[PDB]
C-alpha cells in the first residue's frame, strides 16, 4: 500500500532527523 | 526537583526548536495525508459520503448476527456495487 | 470512648468472644432460614404447579 | 536484594511521574482507554451498530463524536479483536464496536490501577489511604453504569456510548424509560453531588474570608508558608460567623474534612445502587396509589402523572431511531401527541 | 455593502470588529514579557 | 544548545496564536463541508 | 548536567506525538466536501 | 517603574489595575483608552454590519444590532422602515472609527508617557478620592455632559429629521416630534408603575412624545444636578452613610450599571417602540400573538366563526376573556394579552379584540405582518439555527432581541457580582481588615460566647 | 442612649445567638411568611389551574399527594406576569384556584434570600472578616432567581417558573430540555463541570486532609478528638498531603499553597454554578442549546444521524406530549 509509505514518510523522516541530531548526546548518555 | 531538566529550559532552547520545527510539522503533515490519501477511511472502515447507502436504498446496514457479523458487513459493502 | 461504628472492634483480641459473636450471627442466620421457610409454608399454595408455581407466589 | 527488590527500587524512584508497581497496570490501560477514545472519535463510525455518524472524519464535532456501543446483536460479547466476531480483522472489529469494549475494559482495569496507585503512594509517603477509599465512589459509578447496567439489559448496546451527546441521550433515555429522576437512590446521589459542591464552595469561601493577616500584601496568597505550623485562617471566627448566620457551624476541623469526604462519596454510592436496580428494570417508575386514583378519576392530576406523559412521548418518539435492531414502525396515528403539537 | 470605492477594504472591514479583543490578549503578552511581576 | 535563549513570553505568544488558529480552523469547518448541514 | 531520554520524556512523547498527527488529520478533515 | 510589581504595589499581576488607584494620570489613560475601545467597536462593528447588509432583507434576518439603533433615530429609513439610503450608517461608523483613534491616542499618551499623577501638575485635573468636593465636582461635570446627550436625542427628534415611529398613522415612518410630553404627571407617572404584567414600569413607554419629553426632563434634571454637585459638597447624613474611596465609588457605579443592564434586557425584550419590530424583529409576546392572529385569519377564511369556536379545554379556540374580561387571543398566548403593536390595534375595540372588526376589517397587510412576525419569533439555537429547539437546520436566524437581551443579562449579572465584590472590599479596606484578621487582635476573641 | 439608638445596637449586635442586622430586618418577616405559606399550601392547598386552561393540578398532601409528587403549584397562565396578591382575588377560594400561594412564596423567598446574602456581608463586616462569603452564596441565589423569576419573565408567565416540589422540579427540567435543548448548552455544561467538579474536589480535599491528620489519639478513640476548637496549630501535615497528591499526578499539578487551594475550592463550583444560572437566564430569552439537527449529510443528501439527532427525537417526545391541552396552534412559541 503506497499511502502508508506516503503518509508515514514524514514520521520516519522526523525520527531519522532527530536521531541524527541527538545521536552524540544519546551515545554519551548510553 | 526529581532530576529531569526543567521544561522552561528545554522549550526555550535553540536545539529543541531545531529538532521540533522539523518533527512537529512532519507529524502534522503525516496525519493530514493519512486523511487526504483516503487511507483513514479504509483502515477504520468508515463510510465516505458516497458509501453510506446505495443509490436507491434507504435501509441502514445494521449488523444483526453476532457470529456471521463480519460476512454481514462485507455483504453490506458489496451492496454498494 | 469507642465511637458507635467501632463497638465491635472489642472482639479483635478476644478469640473466645469473637467465636461467640460468630456463633450468634450464625444462630441469627439459621433462625432466619427456619422462620422464612415457615412463613412461606404458611402462605404457599401447592394446588397448581402449572399456572401458580412457587415463583409466581 | 535480588531481581525483585531491584525492580522494586526502580519502580519507586522519586521521578517527575511516579511509576510504582501499580503503574504497570495503570499506564498501559489508561493510555489505551484514552487512545481508544481519541482514535474512535476521530476516525471510527457507528453506521453498522447504530446507524449513526460518530467521528470527526464523518463531520461530527466535539459535542457529537462518540465511540458507540456495539450492535444489540453482539449481546455481551467481550468482542475481543481475536474473538469469533472480528476474527482478527481490525477494520471489521472497529465496525462491530470493538472499540467500546476495548475502552470499557481497559478503562476499568485502569481505574483499578489508579486506585492501587493511591494506595501505593499513600503507603510510600506514610499517609492514611483515605484518597483511595474516597475514589471507591468513582469506581462504583463506573462499574454500575458501564458494566453492571448493560449486563442486566439485553446487550452492551444499551450501555452508555462514550461521547458528550451520547451521554446526554443516556440521560434522556433513563428519564423516558426508567423515570430515573423518581428514584430515591438517584435523589440521594443528587444530594451528595450538590451538597458536595456546596461544601466545596462554602469551605473554600470561608477559609479565604477568615484568613489571618500574615503579610502586608493586598493580594494575600503569598502570606502563606507550606511549612508554617499555625492555622492560616481563624476557625473560631469562622465558627461564630456561621453559628450566627446559619444556626450551626463546624467546630472540629477533622470532622469538617471527613464530612467533605463522606457526602459526595456516599452520594455516588447510592446512585450506583439505583443503577444496579435499573439494570433489571427494577425501577422506581410509579406510585401505585397514584395510578389507581388517576385511572378511576379523570380529573385527578399531579406532576407525577404529567411527567409520565412526558416519558411516554420520549419512549414513542425516540425508540425507533434509538433502538434500530427492533425495527419499530410506529404509524403517525399511534404517536402520542397533545393538541396541535 | 460599503460604497463601491471602499470595496477594496472589504476583508479589512471583516476583521476590524475583533481588534478590541486583541488588546485583552496583548495585555497578557505584555505581562509575560515582564514576567507577571 | 543552551536553555533560555528564546524568551518564554515569545514561545507562549506563538503557541497561543497557533492554538487560536487551529480551533479557528475547526469552527470554520462547522460551517463548511461535512457537518455544515448544507 | 541533564539526561535527555527519561521516563518523563517517554510519557510526554507517547501523548504528544499522536496528538500532533491527529491534529494534522482533523485539519485535513476540515476541507472534506460531501 | 513605580508600582509595577507586587512587592511595591501590594497587588499581584492579576489585580494589576488596582495599582492604578492613586495614580491619576495613568488611570486617566486607562479610562480614555477604554473609551477609545468602545468607540472603536461602535465604528468598526457598524462598518462590518453595513458591508454585510442587504437592504431588501429585514435587518433582523441579518444579525444587525447597531444599524437598527441608527435606523430607529430616523436615519436611512423611510415608511415601514424600508432602507432608503445606507450612507448615514456609513457616516456613523466611519466617524466613530475615526474618533476612536483620537481617544486611543490620548489614552496611550496619558497611560505610558504623560504624568503618572496629576495633582502636582494641575490642581484642576488632579484629585483625591477622599476629597468629597472635587469628587462631586467631576460627577457634576459628567452629569452636565449626560444631560447634554439626552438633549441631543431631543434635538434629533424635534429639529433634525425626527425619529422612526412604528406607531405613525398610516404605517410606521420617520416623524418629527413637535409636541413632546412635558407633563410630570405622565413622565414620572411611568416611574411609579408596577414592573409587573400589564404595567411594565418605564419599559411600558409606547409613544415618541413620552420618549422625547422624558429625555427633555432627564436633560434638565441632569444639567441641574450636575451644576448642583459642582457647587456643593456632601451633607452630613451623606458623609455618615457612605464609604468614600475609589473602590467604593467603583462599587456604586457597578451596582447602578447592573441595574441598568437588567432594565435594558427587559426593554429590548418587551418594548417595540424604541425597539421597532421592523428593525429588531417581533417581541416574543408579539410573535405568539401573531400566530394566534394568523390562524384566526386562516380558519375564518375557511368559514369558521372564531368568536364562538370552542376549544378542547372549553376556552375559545381563537378568542377568550382576560381575567378582567377583555377579549383576547386564545391558546397559550393568553399570557401575552398585554401585547400592543400597530398591526393588531386596528382590530381592538374598547372591550379588547373586536369580533366585527375581526370578521370584516382585517387587511392583507395585517395578515402579512402577522405571518412575518409569527415566522420570525425570537427562538433559536446558539449556532443560530432559527426556530424551536427541535427544528431541523435550514433557517439561519436568531433574533437581535435575543442577542441583546441575553448579552445584557449576562453583563448585568456579572456586574452585580462585581458590585458585591468591590462593595464588600471597600467596606473591609476602609475599616482596615481587607488583608485579614490581626492575630493579636482577633475581634471575636474579645466577644462574649454565643452560648 | 435613645430608644432608636438602643434598637440599632441590638439589631446589629455581634452578641445575638442568631445575628439580626438590617438585612435581617427584611429577611426574617419575608422568610417567615414564605415558609408558613409554603407549609400550609403544601399540606392543604386545593388543585391549581397552572396552565390557565381550567385543568387544575393537585399539589398538596391532603389532595392526593405524597412528599415526592407534591408541590406548591405555579400561578395560572391566564395571570401571566401579572401581580396576583391575595387582595387582587375576589376570595381566597379564587386566590387558591389561580395559584396565588406560589407568587406569595417565591416573592417573599426571593426578597428574603437576597437579604440572606446581604446579611452574610453584614456579619462578615461586624466580625472583622473579609467580605466575600456572600459572593459564593450569590451563585445558588442567582440560580434560584433564574428558575423562579427570570425564566418566567422571559417566557411571559409565572406558570412556567419552577414548581415548589420534587416531581414539579423534574417537570420543569424535562420541559426545559424540550424547549431549549439545555443539555447541549455550554453554560449548562459548565454548570455540570461546576457541580461534578465541586463534588470531586470536595472529596479530594476531604480525603487528603483526613489522610494527613497528625497522630494525637489512640485507636480506641475518634481521631477527631485530636483536634481542639481554637487551637493555633494546624491539625494536619500539609507538606505530607502535598507530597502525596503531587506524587499522585505530578508535583506542579498540586497546590502547596493552602490559600491558593481554598480559593480554587471556592472559585470552581461558584463560577460553574454562575454559568448554570446564566444558562437558565439566557435560555429565558430563547437563546438555546446547540442545534446540530440534520447536520451530517451524505453525498446524495441523505440525513446521516448523529447522537444529536437521537437527542432531538427524545426532545420531540417531550415537546408533543407536554401540556397536552394547552396548544391550539402548531408552534409552541412560549
Ligand atoms: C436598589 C434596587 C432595590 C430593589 C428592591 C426590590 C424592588 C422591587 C424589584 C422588582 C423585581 C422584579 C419584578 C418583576 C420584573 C419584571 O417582570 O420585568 C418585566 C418588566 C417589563 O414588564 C413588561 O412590560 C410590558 C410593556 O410592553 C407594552 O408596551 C410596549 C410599547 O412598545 C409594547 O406595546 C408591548 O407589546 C406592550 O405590552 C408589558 O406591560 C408586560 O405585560 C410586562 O410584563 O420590566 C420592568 O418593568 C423593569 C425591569 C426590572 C428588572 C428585571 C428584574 C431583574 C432582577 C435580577 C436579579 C438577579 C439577582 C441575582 C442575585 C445574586
Ligand atoms: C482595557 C484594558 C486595560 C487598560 C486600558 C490597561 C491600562 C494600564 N494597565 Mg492594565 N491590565 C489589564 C487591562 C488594561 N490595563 C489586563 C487585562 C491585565 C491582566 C493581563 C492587566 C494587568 C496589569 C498589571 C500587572 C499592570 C497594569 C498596568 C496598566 C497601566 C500602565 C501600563 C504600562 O505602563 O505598561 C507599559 C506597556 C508598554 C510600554 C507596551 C505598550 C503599551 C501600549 C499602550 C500599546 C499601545 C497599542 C495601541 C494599538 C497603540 C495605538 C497608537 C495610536 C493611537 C497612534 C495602564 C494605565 C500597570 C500599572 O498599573 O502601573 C502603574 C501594571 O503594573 N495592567
Ligand atoms: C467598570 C468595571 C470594572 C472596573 C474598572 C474594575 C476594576 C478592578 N477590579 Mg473588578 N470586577 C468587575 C468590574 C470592574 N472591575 C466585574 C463586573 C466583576 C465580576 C466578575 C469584578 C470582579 C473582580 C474580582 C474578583 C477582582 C476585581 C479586581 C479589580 C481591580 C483589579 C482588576 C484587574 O487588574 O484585572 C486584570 C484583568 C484580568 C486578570 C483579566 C480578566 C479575565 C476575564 C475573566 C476574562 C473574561 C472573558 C472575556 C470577557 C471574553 C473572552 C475573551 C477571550 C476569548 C480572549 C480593579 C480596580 C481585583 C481586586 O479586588 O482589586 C482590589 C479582584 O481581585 N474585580
Ligand atoms: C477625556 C478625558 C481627558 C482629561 C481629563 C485630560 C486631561 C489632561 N490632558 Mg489629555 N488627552 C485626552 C483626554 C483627556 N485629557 C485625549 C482624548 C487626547 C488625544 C487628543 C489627549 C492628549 C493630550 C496631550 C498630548 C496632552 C494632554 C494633556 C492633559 C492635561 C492638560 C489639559 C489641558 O490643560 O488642556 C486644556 C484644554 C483645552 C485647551 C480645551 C480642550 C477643548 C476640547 C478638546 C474640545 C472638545 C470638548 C468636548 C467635550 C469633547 C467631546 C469628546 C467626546 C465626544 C468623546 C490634563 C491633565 C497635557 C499633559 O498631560 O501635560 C503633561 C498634554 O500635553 N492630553
Ligand atoms: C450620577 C448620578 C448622581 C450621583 C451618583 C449623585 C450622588 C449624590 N447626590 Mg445627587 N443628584 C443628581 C445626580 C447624582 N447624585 C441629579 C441629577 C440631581 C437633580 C435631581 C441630584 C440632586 C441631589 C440633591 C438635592 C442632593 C443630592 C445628594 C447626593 C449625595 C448623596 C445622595 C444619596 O445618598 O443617594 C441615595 C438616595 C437616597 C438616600 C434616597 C432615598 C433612598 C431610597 C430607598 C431610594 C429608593 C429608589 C429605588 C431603588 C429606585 C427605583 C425607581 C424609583 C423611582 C421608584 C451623593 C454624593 C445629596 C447631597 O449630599 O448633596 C451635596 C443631596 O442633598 N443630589
Ligand atoms: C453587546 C454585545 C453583543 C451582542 C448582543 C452581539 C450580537 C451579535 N453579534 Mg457581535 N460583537 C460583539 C458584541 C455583541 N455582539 C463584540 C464584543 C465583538 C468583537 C468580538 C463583536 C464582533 C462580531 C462579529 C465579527 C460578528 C458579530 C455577529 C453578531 C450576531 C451573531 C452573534 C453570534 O452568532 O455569536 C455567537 C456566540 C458566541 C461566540 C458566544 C459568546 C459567549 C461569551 C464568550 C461568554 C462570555 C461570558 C462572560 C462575559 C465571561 C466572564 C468570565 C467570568 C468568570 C466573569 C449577533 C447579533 C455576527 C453577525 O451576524 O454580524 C452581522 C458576526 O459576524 N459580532
Ligand atoms: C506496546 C508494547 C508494550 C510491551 C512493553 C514494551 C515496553 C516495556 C515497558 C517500558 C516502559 C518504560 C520505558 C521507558 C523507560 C525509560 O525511559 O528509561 C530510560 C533508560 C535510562 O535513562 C535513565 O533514566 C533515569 C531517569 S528516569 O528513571 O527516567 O526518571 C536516570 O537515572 C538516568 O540518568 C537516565 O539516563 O534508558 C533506557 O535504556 C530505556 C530502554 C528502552 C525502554
Ligand atoms: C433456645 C432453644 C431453642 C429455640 C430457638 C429458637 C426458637 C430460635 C428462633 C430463632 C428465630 C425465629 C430467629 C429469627 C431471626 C431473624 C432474622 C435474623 C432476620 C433479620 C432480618 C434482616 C436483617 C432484614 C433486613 C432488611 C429489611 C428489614 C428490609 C429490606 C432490606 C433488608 C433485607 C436488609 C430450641 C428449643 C430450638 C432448642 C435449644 C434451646
Ligand atoms: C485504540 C487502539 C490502540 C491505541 C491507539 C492509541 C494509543 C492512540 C492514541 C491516540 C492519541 C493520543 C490521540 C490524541 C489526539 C489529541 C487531540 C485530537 C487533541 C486535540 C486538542 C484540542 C482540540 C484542544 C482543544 C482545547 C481544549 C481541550 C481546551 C483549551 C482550548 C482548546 C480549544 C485548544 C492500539 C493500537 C493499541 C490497538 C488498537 C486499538
Ligand atoms: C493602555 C494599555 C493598554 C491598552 C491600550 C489600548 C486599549 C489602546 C487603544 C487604542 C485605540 C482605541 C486605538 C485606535 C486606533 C484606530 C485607528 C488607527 C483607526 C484608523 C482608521 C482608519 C484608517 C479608517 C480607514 C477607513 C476609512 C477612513 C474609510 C472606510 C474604510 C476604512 C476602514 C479603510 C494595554 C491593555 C494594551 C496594556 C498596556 C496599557
Ligand atoms: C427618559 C425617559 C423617561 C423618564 C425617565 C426618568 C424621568 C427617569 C428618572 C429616574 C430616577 C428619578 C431615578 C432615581 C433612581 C434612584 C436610585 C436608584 C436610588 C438609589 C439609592 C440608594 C442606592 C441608596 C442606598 C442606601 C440606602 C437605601 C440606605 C442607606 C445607605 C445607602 C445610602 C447605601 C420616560 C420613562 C418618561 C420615557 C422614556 C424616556
Ligand atoms: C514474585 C516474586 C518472587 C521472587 S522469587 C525469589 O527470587 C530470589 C532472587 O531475587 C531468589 O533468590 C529466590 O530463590 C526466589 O524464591
Ligand atoms: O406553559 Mn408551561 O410550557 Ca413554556 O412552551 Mn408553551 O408554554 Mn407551555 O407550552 Mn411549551
Ligand atoms: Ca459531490
Ligand atoms: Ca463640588
Ligand atoms: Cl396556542
Ligand atoms: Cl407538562
Ligand atoms: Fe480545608
Ligand atoms: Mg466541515
Amino acid at each position: 500500500d503506497w499511502r502508508v509509505l506516503v503518509v508515514l514518510l514524514p514520521v520516519l523522516l522526523a525520527a531519522g532527523w532527530a536521531v541524527r541530531n541527538i545521536l552524540p548526546y544519546a551515545v554519551k548518555q548510553v | 526537583t526529581t532530576g529531569e531538566r526543567p521544561f522552561s529550559d528545554i522549550i526555550t532552547s535553540v536545539r529543541y526548536w531545531v529538532i521540533h520545527s522539523i518533527t512537529i510539522p512532519a507529524l502534522f503533515i503525516a496525519g493530514w495525508l493519512f486523511v487526504s490519501t483516503g487511507l483513514a477511511y479504509d483502515v477504520f472502515g468508515t463510510p465516505r459520503p458516497d458509501s453510506y447507502y446505495a443509490q436507491e436504498q434507504r435501509s441502514i446496514p445494521l449488523v444483526t448476527d453476532r457470529f456471521e457479523a463480519k460476512q454481514q458487513v462485507e455483504t453490506f459493502l458489496e451492496q454498494l456495487k | 470512648g469507642l465511637p458507635w461504628y467501632r463497638v465491635h472492634t472489642v472482639l479483635i483480641n478476644d478469640p473466645g468472644r469473637l467465636i461467640a459473636a460468630h456463633l450468634m450471627h450464625t444462630a441469627l442466620v439459621a433462625g432466619w432460614a427456619g422462620s422464612m421457610a415457615l412463613y412461606e409454608l404458611a402462605t404457599f399454595d401447592p394446588s397448581d404447579p402449572v399456572l401458580n408455581p412457587m415463583w409466581r407466589q | 536484594r535480588g531481581w525483585f527488590d531491584i525492580l522494586d527500587d526502580w519502580l519507586k524512584r522519586d521521578r517527575f511521574v511516579f511509576v510504582g508497581w501499580s503503574g504497570i497496570l495503570l499506564f498501559p490501560c489508561a493510555y489505551l482507554a484514552l487512545g481508544g477514545w481519541l482514535t474512535g472519535t476521530t476516525f471510527v463510525t457507528s453506521w453498522y451498530t447504530h446507524g449513526l455518524a460518530s467521528s470527526y472524519l464523518e463531520g461530527c464535532n466535539f459535542l457529537t463524536v462518540a465511540v458507540s456501543t456495539p450492535a444489540n446483536s453482539m449481546g455481551h460479547s467481550l468482542l475481543l479483536l481475536w474473538g469469533p466476531e472480528a476474527q482478527g480483522d481490525f477494520t471489521r472489529w472497529c465496525q462491530l464496536g470493538g472499540l467500546w469494549t476495548f475502552i470499557a475494559l481497559h478503562g476499568a482495569f485502569g481505574l483499578i490501577g489508579f486506585m492501587l496507585r493511591q494506595f501505593e503512594i499513600a503507603r510510600l509517603v506514610g499517609v492514611r489511604p483515605y484518597n483511595a477509599i474516597a475514589f471507591s465512589a468513582p469506581i462504583a459509578v463506573f462499574v454500575s453504569v458501564f458494566l453492571i447496567y448493560p449486563l442486566g439489559q439485553s446487550s452492551w448496546f444499551f450501555a452508555p456510548s462514550f461521547g458528550v451527546a451520547a451521554i446526554f441521550r443516556f440521560l434522556l433515555f433513563f428519564q423516558g424509560f426508567h423515570n430515573w429522576t423518581l428514584n430515591p437512590f438517584h435523589m440521594m446521589g443528587v444530594a451528595g453531588v450538590l451538597g458536595g459542591a456546596l461544601l466545596c464552595a462554602i469551605h473554600g469561601a470561608t477559609v479565604e474570608n477568615t484568613l489571618f493577616q500574615d503579610g502586608e500584601g493586598a493580594s494575600t496568597f503569598r502570606a502563606f508558608n507550606p511549612t508554617q505550623a499555625e492555622e492560616t485562617y481563624s476557625m473560631v471566627t469562622a465558627n461564630r460567623f456561621w453559628s450566627q448566620i446559619f444556626g450551626i457551624a463546624f467546630s472540629n476541623k477533622r470532622w469538617l474534612h471527613f464530612f467533605m469526604l463522606f457526602v459526595p462519596v456516599t452520594g455516588l454510592w447510592m446512585s450506583a445502587i439505583g443503577v444496579v436496580g435499573l439494570a433489571l428494570n427494577l425501577r422506581s417508575y410509579d406510585f401505585i396509589s397514584q395510578e389507581i386514583r388517576a385511572a378511576e378519576d379523570p380529573e385527578f392530576e399531579t406532576f407525577y402523572t404529567k411527567n409520565l406523559l412526558l416519558n411516554e412521548g420520549i419512549r414513542a418518539w425516540m425508540a425507533p431511531q434509538d433502538q434500530p435492531h427492533e425495527n419499530f414502525v410506529f404509524p403517525e396515528e399511534v404517536l402520542p401527541r397533545g393538541n396541535a403539537l | 455593502k460599503l460604497p463601491e470605492a471602499y470595496a477594496i477594504f472589504d476583508p479589512l472591514v471583516d476583521v476590524l470588529p475583533v481588534i478590541p479583543v486583541l488588546f485583552l490578549a496583548l495585555a497578557f503578552v505584555w505581562q509575560a514579557a515582564v514576567g507577571f511581576r | 544548545s543552551e536553555g533560555g535563549r528564546i524568551p518564554l513570553w515569545i514561545v507562549a505568544t506563538v503557541a497561543g496564536m497557533g492554538v487560536i488558529v487551529i480551533v479557528g480552523l475547526f469552527f470554520y469547518g462547522a460551517y463548511a463541508g461535512l457537518g455544515s448541514s448544507l | 548536567s541533564y539526561p535527555i531520554f527519561t521516563v518523563r520524556w517517554v510519557a510526554v512523547h507517547t501523548l504528544a506525538v499522536p496528538t500532533i498527527f491527529f491534529l494534522g488529520a482533523i485539519a485535513a478533515m476540515q476541507f472534506i466536501q460531501r | 517603574a513605580t508600582n509595577r510589581d507586587q512587592e511595591s504595589s501590594g497587588f499581584a499581576w492579576w489585580a494589576g489595575n488596582a495599582r492604578l488607584i492613586n495614580l491619576s494620570g495613568k488611570l486617566l489613560g486607562a479610562h480614555v483608552a477604554h473609551a477609545g475601545l468602545i468607540v472603536f467597536w461602535a465604528g468598526a462593528m457598524t462598518l462590518f454590519e453595513l458591508a454585510h447588509f442587504i437592504p431588501e432583507k429585514p435587518m433582523y434576518e441579518q444579525g444587525l444590532i447597531l444599524i437598527p439603533h441608527i435606523a430607529t433615530l430616523g436615519w436611512g429609513v423611510g415608511p415601514g422602515g424600508e432602507v432608503v439610503d445606507t450612507f448615514p450608517f456609513f457616516v456613523v461608523g466611519v466617524v466613530h472609527l475615526i474618533s476612536s483613534a483620537v481617544l486611543g491616542f490620548g489614552g496611550v499618551y496619558h497611560a505610558i508617557r504623560g504624568p503618572e499623577t496629576l495633582e502636582e501638575y494641575s490642581s484642576f485635573f488632579g484629585y483625591d478620592w477622599k476629597d468629597k468636593n472635587k469628587m462631586t465636582t467631576i460627577l457634576g461635570f459628567h452629569l452636565i455632559v449626560l444631560g447634554i446627550g439626552a438633549l441631543l436625542l431631543v434635538a434629533k427628534a424635534m429639529f433634525f429629521g425626527g425619529l422612526y415611529d412604528t406607531w405613525a398613522p398610516g404605517g410606521g415612518d420617520v416623524r418629527v416630534i413637535t409636541n413632546p410630553t412635558l407633563d410630570p404627571r405622565v413622565i414620572f407617572g411611568y416611574l411609579l408603575k408596577s414592573p409587573f404584567g400589564g404595567e411594565g414600569w418605564i419599559v411600558s413607554v409606547n409613544n415618541l412624545e413620552d420618549v422625547v419629553g422624558g429625555h427633555i426632563w432627564i436633560g434638565l434634571i441632569c444639567i441641574a444636578g450636575g451644576i448642583w454637585h459642582i457647587l456643593t459638597t456632601p451633607f452630613g447624613w451623606a458623609r455618615r452613610a457612605f464609604i468614600w474611596s475609589g473602590e467604593a465609588y467603583l462599587s456604586y457605579s457597578l451596582g447602578a450599571l447592573s441595574m441598568m443592564g437588567f432594565i435594558a434586557t427587559c426593554f429590548v425584550w418587551f418594548n417595540n417602540t424604541v425597539y421597532p419590530s421592523e428593525f429588531y424583529g417581533p417581541t416574543g409576546p408579539e410573535a405568539s400573538q401573531a400566530q394566534a392572529m394568523t390562524f384566526l385569519i386562516r380558519d375564518q377564511k375557511l368559514g369558521a366563526n372564531v368568536g364562538s369556536a370552542q376549544g378542547p379545554t372549553g376556552l375559545g379556540k381563537y378568542l377568550m376573556r382576560s381575567p378582567t374580561g377583555e377579549i383576547i387571543f386564545g391558546g397559550e398566548t393568553m399570557r401575552f394579552w398585554d401585547f400592543r403593536g400597530p398591526w393588531l390595534e386596528p382590530l381592538r375595540g374598547p372591550n379588547g379584540l373586536d369580533l366585527n372588526k375581526i370578521k370584516n376589517d382585517i387587511q392583507p397587510w395585517q395578515e402579512r405582518r402577522a405571518a412575518e412576525y409569527m415566522t420570525h419569533a425570537p427562538l433559536g439555537s446558539l449556532n443560530s439555527v432559527g426556530g424551536v429547539a427541535t427544528e431541523i437546520n435550514s433557517v439561519n436566524f436568531v433574533s437581535p432581541r435575543s442577542w441583546l437581551a441575553t448579552s445584557h443579562f449576562v453583563l448585568a449579572f456579572f456586574f452585580l457580582v462585581g458590585h458585591l465584590w468591590h462593595a464588600g472590599r471597600a467596606r473591609a479596606a476602609a475599616a482596615g481588615f481587607e488583608k485579614g484578621i490581626d492575630r493579636e487582635s482577633e475581634p471575636v476573641l474579645s466577644m462574649p460566647s454565643l452560648d | 442612649a435613645n430608644l432608636w439608638e438602643r434598637f440599632c445596637n441590638w439589631v446589629t449586635s455581634t452578641d445575638n445567638r442568631l445575628y439580626v442586622g438590617w438585612f435581617g430586618v427584611i429577611m426574617i418577616p419575608t422568610l417567615l411568611a414564605a415558609t408558613i405559606c409554603f407549609v400550609i399550601a403544601f399540606i392543604a392547598a386545593p388543585p391549581v389551574d397552572i396552565d390557565g386552561i381550567r385543568e387544575p393540578v393537585s399539589g398538596s398532601l391532603l389532595y392526593g399527594n405524597n412528599i415526592i409528587t407534591g408541590a406548591v403549584v405555579p400561578s395560572s397562565n391566564a395571570i401571566g406576569l401579572h401581580f396576583y396578591p391575595i387582595w387582587e382575588a375576589a376570595s381566597l377560594d379564587e386566590w387558591l384556584y389561580n395559584g396565588g400561594p406560589y407568587q406569595l412564596i417565591i416573592f417573599h423567598f426571593l426578597l428574603g434570600a437576597s437579604c440572606y446574602m446581604g446579611r452574610q456581608w453584614e456579619l462578615s463586616y461586624r466580625l472583622g472578616m473579609r467580605p466575600w462569603i456572600c459572593v459564593a452564596y450569590s451563585a445558588p441565589l442567582a440560580s434560584a432567581f433564574a428558575v423562579f423569576l427570570i425564566y418566567p419573565i422571559g417566557q411571559g408567565s409565572f406558570s412556567d417558573g419552577m414548581p415548589l416540589g420534587i416531581s414539579g422540579t423534574f417537570n420543569f427540567m424535562i420541559v426545559f430540555q424540550a424547549e431549549h435543548n439545555i443539555l447541549m448548552h455550554p453554560f449548562h455544561q459548565l454548570g455540570v463541570a461546576g457541580v461534578f467538579g465541586g463534588a470531586l474536589f470536595c472529596a479530594m480535599h476531604g480525603s487528603l486532609v483526613t489522610s494527613s491528620l497528625i497522630r494525637e489519639t489512640t485507636e480506641t478513640e475518634s481521631a477527631n478528638y485530636g483536634y481542639k476548637f481554637g487551637q493555633e496549630e494546624e491539625t494536619y501535615n500539609i507538606v505530607a498531603a502535598h507530597g502525596y497528591f503531587g506524587r499522585l499526578i505530578f508535583q506542579y499539578a498540586s497546590f502547596n499553597n493552602s490559600r491558593s487551594l481554598h480559593f480554587f475550592l471556592a472559585a470552581w463550583p461558584v463560577v460553574g454554578v454562575w454559568f448554570a444560572a446564566l444558562g437558565i437566564s439566557t435560555m429565558a430569552f430563547n437563546l438555546n442549546g446547540f442545534n446540530f439537527n440534520h447536520s451530517v449529510i451524505d453525498a446524495k443528501g441523505n440525513v446521516i444521524n448523529t447522537w444529536a439527532d437521537i437527542i432531538n427525537r427524545a426532545n420531540l417526545g417531550m415537546e408533543v406530549m407536554h401540556e397536552r391541552n394547552a396548544h391550539n396552534f402548531p408552534l409552541d412559541l412560549a
